[PDB]
């Protein structure tokens, strides 16, 4: 049935319906427009009038302009035909390759899996990336904060994560560009094409892209996360996969929701965030999890406003994270790729009761030896390296040798370098550093461990050095 | 014997001065943001009260 | 037709349903929406009712029919709720079929006044050495658990719950303790894991779990603790003992702020409403110890509060410290260094627990408190080095893993070792090792004495002299 | 503050006065590291005027960032060229002060008007080092550089 | 006559009357209730409707429900039989010992004593607490205020004062528990029975109890002070006697005030508070006073929200007091109890002509060295002890010995301190700080001054330290 | 009255902080929208018109005068806050007192740098 | 016009603080809801739809471009203020200037450690 626009105030549009009213969250199709104008029902004002938030510009709308209730929330195309495609928030293709032809559509608003639908187990999601698995491992269905910002291997890491999860776990990936910069969305898409993870020729693609560009209205940027989230929910729910979901970036999901809140006339809360800060976050996050059928794991890029970890935005966010990958510029400048800081990057599942007594002890030794290597670098500057005790001479060698073994070549960059990448199995990771700590490779040259896969390829690199 | 003890002690004093300073950096950093958050919120409640009274 | 028992929805969307009609509704009465959702009459205005919605108000439309239920908001109550996971309204969420519940209790009942109470006096044994000895709790007391995220807060609650099995499998009915874990704001997967943990420990058979998670609507999150609390009161008022965990109240206050700002309540300090103190105060007042004329029952309340950067001075932290009977404070710095449970002793108090600590613990505990008080003051002459020597070692004795809570007699034997100087000669990195070797030795060989200490609630002059032998014999043979 | 902040742009020259500076007895309490003019440019006031001015700000700003630092870390640790820029800036600050004709009731001092060239020359000379031997307080609340020199003798007994 | 409820919202209920509109402050009796539900008329909304505040829960109230005007404001028992009893905000017995059968009743709302009714007499009241009696001594018939954040020692200090001052005072006492703990009421009540200052079988009771704790709704907490107060007025006026009045906690009255002000539909003032904060408190405080007719010595606990003494509640409270005792979290966390701030507590009898020049000189000396030391603490926090001149080191050593000797074990706090409680005569307090200022104990180590009574005990603890 | 009849008077307003609190109360209940720090937008004017009425009249108008000493309470030594600066911006000077000075022994606790008189030596005898 | 017809333009917006202020005026007077700093919820949108229109077009579309140098005034170097937050977030890099560097004789007063260009080496000749 069909209602009439009665009020247009910026990106807020009020529509009046003569008969049956569209429930909250329903998607409204505005008529007489060259492109699609979706209005999400936000409120019921009384007197048969709904308050809506526009998903695109409202320039041109006239009082009385017909509006068709679609009868559902925003429904977007889902299934394998989305892989390699870029869609927008309402499910349209924006890569100009034509319709996304799927046999299913799905609503972007879904309630979280019920208490019973939850996996009571805590599993590691093996990434194949040594630093991560050993020290800050991903929980299957957990959330991970990604710190770093620019020029730190952020795109390469993402692209390798996609690749490694397709290979080792047979799951696909989704990328949700929340406040994606048009320019950077062009670059990332091509970077993905060139690394293989998107393939435009056949159907071997591993990521699906959903872009909520910065020049779109508040309601659009607030919802893109959900759009991508549902694309991911298909793979977990219909196909039984363990899926990767990238959210870039989670701070702009908050802000977008803050702006929506502000347009709806609501009272701001502490520091000018929406009062529904925690719930807005909660209803999106809880969908990310392990069900009995499959799991969605999410890698979320964080911006910390004012460098304040106690700002409501990062505070609220941290409540949902199970691990942090910290990408540091310092480490990159030392030629370690991935630029992962092994001391700053933590995991909630770094607990012997979850990952195993053994996996625990090795990580804590690797952490310890690197901490103790930081303690000596001043005395290294003061007394030189040859005024260390014989036990201390070893800690340095080993530490420096552990530092490099944490580096690793990526498949996603085989094109740029000529070096074959490595997905390293968890047990070989555990073993490599296990054996290093024990001094089973002290005699080997420092440079044998650098940019290598498993520990066998370090002995192989040492034997080749004339 | 005098300068051995001097640079020994100075090393220690400055080590402690630096560490104290570092501890003080954090404490002021925490205060700043606690103030930073309150100012913002305060400025906002003033605006809201002003619009709501109309 | 009938606008006395019935109304229709005028407007909806701010989490508040404006409802025309319903002329005979009470303040705070549950109403029932045509879609099955429950609600609460909050605003009885001349031409409408303001109804708080106990679920997702996406499901409510203009024109929907609302019916009176006749009842002030209440919840199912009684023993049939044990071993069950329920949402904030009491409806079962563990899919084990209906609760076969026989009574119901109001969620907003005013806490017991002055007369029916008596000061706390029965130990509430957590099983955590550092807590039970240094920050001891009695049944009926409110003790706050406070700290930054990820500092070991929930852990305190969980081992406590798990500890009670020792009594809950006895036939001593007064010595028992029924638990309620209220999850406000948590991840659902976190809760699901938790009951799995409890089930695994066979603790779930005496626990009620009330869940109002990250994706439940705000009103639900706000209601959960009260729902939890009535369930507890059942035991309090009936000659029984209940322990309740509000995990956590920081998140619940956030729930409430969202409701008040949407209701356009004037924002105060940190945009929190004037009544943010009252929100917690009335709740925790309901934890109580009842004198023998009102059953002798009790409800112990362990609320959780989450600090931002160890700042105990912020609005909500201080409100709750201004309510409860002392606090366990958990430091990020202590937790980092692996000191666990990460209890800042200096900043932790139990305002009323000393009275409900066993004599047996008190005999080793008072001197431990003291020697640890001396050691904090001095973190190369004879005396002041020995308090360092003693201090680090007592600090190692307070360390403890999870899911292994300790019987009270086991705790004191361990602390006895410490406070009687037997640990001084050993190295700090071996105290943990000595503790486990020693504790399991006495459990397997000297049961008679440990039992006698539990039974006598005291360390007798024979027991002491006997425990002097056991330690010397063991320490000389510890390698 | 919205009000004063919105005003700056309507201005060709800004004289900003500071309480911190008034508190020290420096009047007029003009903050030399926050006062500006469109015409403060060599193509206009000439390279001599511009260089001096820029210099005065340089030594003053250098001093400002040493202040909080040597206040706790002690004066003696400074380089002999650094602790000269300390002595010179502290004199230039005082030489920025000046008794006003309309403030005789506030100062006790006689009002003094300094011609442009004499101001440039006076400061040029302090930066040069021509008065490192003169006491700080000699430059305080005087007109032209002469009166600082004269004031130096009256303070010698 | 008879009125009907037309609106309810928490504590605030509107009632319409057809004839006979009840004046502001009149107490109204709601019909159809099992326990007595009083409404107080607050405003005349117009249209024969009044806005009222409830003295108890409003669950169960229906629109249409009947209300009767009592013809007067809340009236409560007053006189000799309030002694030994606990009553609520509306004078009902709450100790389960039956009717309270007084000859007199009083209205809880009265106007404040007139300007001509003021007394001008200032006489020191010695408490036995060193810090107080020295720096900011209390006065018989004066207004004492105990400021403190959450958990810093407000209630311990008041209980200690009740022990140290009340027992040895031949008059009556009123304790008004206002918005505090119920179990503390239960503690206070039995403690008094145990000590016999309340006798359950005699007529020898000396304290009257009035309680409206943090389980009560806001109206009740908003008025309990008036009740408690009113009982105190009777004893001051209708006997001429010496009355002691302890309130814990008066802040709760303003907070309670804050909670109804939103509902009463006022535009809020600073920090969310009621814009009537000042006058509300003034009309109430001005009643808590010594008059020509009789003396009241009032000791009120005053809670500081968020440790902010610039918060409207406490900030406005300062000007109502004759002596302040400002407690400091930071000080309590250093172990100094009572956690008195020696440079923020003041007293209006700190004057050489009232307390004598000797007392005045030592006090100013103690506070001088404490302020000089406080100025030196930033140089200390970066560079520490060593960098100070020989002189500063002496002001440091002496101040620190002075801070410690300001602490005292309280008989009421023996469980937390591990020391038997001490009470120091005024002379002894003076001579102790005098002697520490003349340098007589420069040779003693600080620790000797911590947690002792008279100076002689510090000496004994020094020798005991060997 | 004294002022306009060739006499001299001195008036103390103890204190105008509390007056402001009372006008803020009155203004908000009259439904006048709050402004900075919840006070009304004309809190300056509240004190400006009061104090401009302290004045020195010339001989033709009687030679009488009225001298004012408003009192303002600060919060934690902040002479620079909104309200304090408002009043400073009305009066012909200020005497700023501080606790630190007070307890250091400097009583009267006048902070010399921050205090002023806008009339200066014209208000002194030649001797002083 | 240049971007689309094969050419290159440079646009300087001087400044955007002031633009936002003009929009804040209209919104508030239109009685739209005020947020942080009384800016409306569409202030980020305002600036983000302007600055996205700067772009490098491909050959298929003429190969032209429009480069934007937006200007933002901070207050006491508060880069975390609402509007600065918006444009920093929006842009591809920032040239930060400081007053202390200015008077140090460092002109132009560019903070070299803080300023950034995420385009980076990609827009330099091999020489530079
Ligand atoms: N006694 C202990 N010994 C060793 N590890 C522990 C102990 N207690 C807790 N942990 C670990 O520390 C982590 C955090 O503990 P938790 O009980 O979740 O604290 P919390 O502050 O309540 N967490 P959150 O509510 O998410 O901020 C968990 O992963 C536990 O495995
Ligand atoms: N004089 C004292 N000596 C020793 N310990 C004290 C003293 N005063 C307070 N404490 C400690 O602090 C705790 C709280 O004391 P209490 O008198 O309740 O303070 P309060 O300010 O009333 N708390 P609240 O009402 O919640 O703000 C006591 O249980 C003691 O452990
Ligand atoms: O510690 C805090 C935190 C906070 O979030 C706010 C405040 C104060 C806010 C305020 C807001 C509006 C006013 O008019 C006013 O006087 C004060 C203080
Ligand atoms: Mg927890
Ligand atoms: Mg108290």
């Amino acid at each position: 049935t069909t209602g009439r626009i009665v009020a247009v105030i910026g990106a807020v549009v009020d529509v009046q319906f003569d008969e049956g009213l569209p429930p909250i969250l329903n998607a409204l199709e505005v008529q007489g427009r060259e492109t699609r104008l979706v209005l999400e029902v936000a409120q019921h004002l009384g007197e048969s009038t709904v308050r809506t938030i526009a998903m695109d510009g409202t320039e041109g709308l006239v009082r009385g302009q017909k509006v068709l209730d679609s009868g559902a929330p925003i429904r977007i195309p889902v299934g394998p035909e989305t892989l390699g495609r870029i869609m927008n928030v309402i499910g349209e293709p924006i890569d100009e390759r034509g319709p996304i032809k799927t046999k299913q559509f799905a609503a972007i608003h879904a309630e979280a899996p019920e208490f019973v639908e939850m996996s009571v187990e805590q599993e590691i999601l093996v990434t194949g990336i040594k630093v991560v698995d050993l020290l800050a491992p991903y929980a299957k269905g957990g959330k991970i904060g990604l710190f770093g910002g620019a020029g730190v291997g952020k795109t390469v890491l993402i692209m390798e994560l996609i690749n490694n999860v397709a290979k080792a776990h047979g799951g696909y990936s989704v990328f949700a560009g929340v406040g994606e910069r048009t320019r950077e969305g062009n670059d990332l898409y091509h970077e993905m094409i060139e690394s293989g993870v998107i393939n435009l020729k056949d159907a071997t693609s591993k990521v699906a892209l959903v872009y909520g560009q910065m020049n779109e209205p508040p309601g659009a940027r607030a919802r893109v996360a959900l759009t991508g989230l549902t694309v991911a929910e298909y793979f977990r729910d219909q196909e039984g996969q363990d899926v990767l979901l990238f959210i870039d970036n989670i701070f702009r999901f908050t802000q977008a929701g803050s702006e929506v809140s502000a347009l709806l006339g609501r009272i701001p809360s502490a520091v000018g965030y929406q009062p529904t800060l925690a719930t807005d976050m909660g209803t999106m996050q809880e969908r990310i999890t392990t069900t009995k059928k499959g799991s969605i794991t999410s890698v979320q890029a964080i911006y910390v406003p004012a460098d304040d970890l106690t700002d409501p935005a990062p505070a609220t966010t941290f409540a949902h994270l199970d691990a942090t990958t910290v990408l540091s510029r310092a480490i990159a400048e030392l030629g370690i790729y991935p630029a992962v800081d092994p001391l700053d990057s933590t995991s909630r599942i770094m607990d012997p009761n979850i990952v195993g007594s053994e996996h625990y002890d090795v990580a804590r030794g690797v952490q310890k030896i690197l901490q103790d290597y930081k303690s000596l670098q001043d005395i290294i500057a003061i007394l030189g390296m040859d005024e260390l005790s014989e036990e201390d001479k070893l800690t340095v060698s080993r530490a420096r040798k552990i530092q490099r073994f944490l580096s690793q070549p990526f498949q996603v960059a085989e094109v740029f370098t000529g070096h074959l990448g490595k997905l390293v199995p968890l047990k070989e990771t555990i073993k490599g550093f296990q054996q290093i700590l024990a001094g089973e490779y002290d005699h080997l040259p420092e440079q044998a461990f650098y940019m290598v896969g498993p520990i066998e390829e370090a002995v192989a690199k040492a034997d080749k050095l004339a | 014997e005098s300068t051995t003890s001097e640079q020994s002690a100075r090393m220690t004093a400055m080590d402690n001065a630096s560490k104290n300073a570092s501890e003080m950096i954090d404490k002021l950093t925490l205060t700043f943001n606690r103030t930073r958050q309150a100012v913002i919120t305060k400025e906002l409640i003033e605006i809201i009260s002003g619009a709501a009274a109309l | 037709v009938d606008l006395e028992e019935t109304g229709r929805v005028l407007s909806i969307g701010d989490g508040i349903a404006r409802v025309h009609g319903l002329r005979n509704v009470q303040a705070e009465e549950m109403v029932e929406f045509s879609s099955g959702l429950k609600g609460m009459s909050l605003n009885l205005e001349p031409d409408n009712v303001g109804v708080v919605v106990f679920g997702n108000d996406k499901l409510i439309k203009e024109g929907d029919i609302v019916k009176r239920t006749g009842a002030i908001v209440d919840v199912p109550v009684g023993e049939e709720l044990l071993g069950r996971v329920v949402d904030a309204l009491g409806n079962a969420i563990d899919g084990k079929g209906p609760i076969g519940s026989k009574a119901r209790r109001r969620v907003g009942l005013k806490a017991p006044g002055i007369i029916p109470r008596i000061s706390v006096r029965e130990p509430m044994q957590t099983g955590i050495k550092a807590v039970d000895s240094l920050v001891p709790i009695g049944r009926g007391q409110r003790e706050l658990i406070i700290g930054d995220r990820q500092t070991g807060k929930t852990s305190i609650a969980i081992d406590t719950i798990i500890n009670q099995k020792r009594f809950n499998d006895g036939t001593d009915e007064k010595k028992k303790l029924y638990c309620i874990y209220v999850a406000i704001g948590q991840k659902r997967s976190t809760v699901a894991q938790l009951v799995k943990r409890l089930t695994d420990a066979d603790a779930m058979k005496y626990t009620i779990v009330v869940s109002a998670t990250a994706s439940d609507a705000a009103p639900l999150q706000y209601l959960a603790p009260y729902s939890g609390c009535s369930m507890g009161e059942y035991f309090r008022d009936n000659g029984k003992h209940a322990l309740i965990i509000y995990d956590d109240l920081s998140k619940q206050a956030v729930a409430y702020r969202q409701m008040s700002l949407l209701l356009r309540r004037p924002p105060g300090r940190e945009a929190y409403p004037g009544d943010v103190f009252y929100l917690h105060s009335r709740l925790l007042e309901r934890a109580a110890k009842m004198n023998d004329a009102f059953g002798g029952g009790s409800l112990t309340a362990l609320p959780v509060i989450e600090t931002q950067a160890g700042d105990v001075s912020a609005y909500i932290p201080t409100n709750v410290i201004s309510i409860t009977d002392g606090q366990i404070f958990l430091e990020t710095e202590l937790f980092y260094k692996g000191i666990r449970p990460a209890i800042n002793v200096g900043l932790s108090v139990s305002r009323v627990g000393s009275a409900a600590q066993t004599r047996a613990m008190k005999q080793v505990a008072g001197t431990m408190k003291l020697e640890l008080a001396q050691y904090r003051e001095v973190a190369l002459d004879a005396a002041t080095q020995q308090l360092l020597s003693r201090g680090v070692r007592l600090t190692e004795l307070l360390k403890q893993g999870q899911y292994s809570p300790m019987a009270i007699e086991e705790q004191v034997a361990v602390i006895y070792a410490g406070v009687r100087g037997y640990l001084d000669k050993l190295e700090p990195s071996k105290i943990t090792k000595f503790e486990n070797a020693f504790l399991s030795h006495v459990i397997s060989q000297h049961q008679a004495l440990l039992s006698k200490i539990r039974t006598d609630g005291k360390i007798s002059e024979e027991s002491d002299a006997k425990l002097k032998e056991i330690v010397t014999n063991f320490l000389a043979g510890f390698e | 503050d919205p009000a004063p902040a919105t005003t700056f742009a309507h201005l060709d020259a800004t004289t900003v006065l500071s309480r911190a500076i008034a508190e020290l007895g420096i009047y007029p309490a003009v903050d030399p590291l926050d006062s500006t003019s469109r015409i403060m440019d060599p193509n206009i006031v000439g390279s001599e005027h511009y260089d001096v001015a820029r210099g005065v700000q340089k030594i003053l700003q250098d001093y400002k960032s040493l202040q909080d630092i040597i206040a706790i870390l002690g004066m003696d640790e400074l380089s002999e060229e650094d602790k000269l820029t300390v002595s010179r800036a502290r004199k230039i600050q005082r030489f920025l002060s000046q008794p006003f004709q309309v403030a005789e009731v506030f100062t006790g001092h006689l009002g003094k008007l300094v011609p442009l060239k004499e101001t440039i020359k006076g400061f040029q000379q302090i930066l040069a080092g021509e008065y490192d031997h003169l006491p700080e307080q000699a430059f305080y609340m005087v007109g032209p550089i002469e009166e600082a020199v004269a004031k130096a003798d009256k303070l010698a007994e």
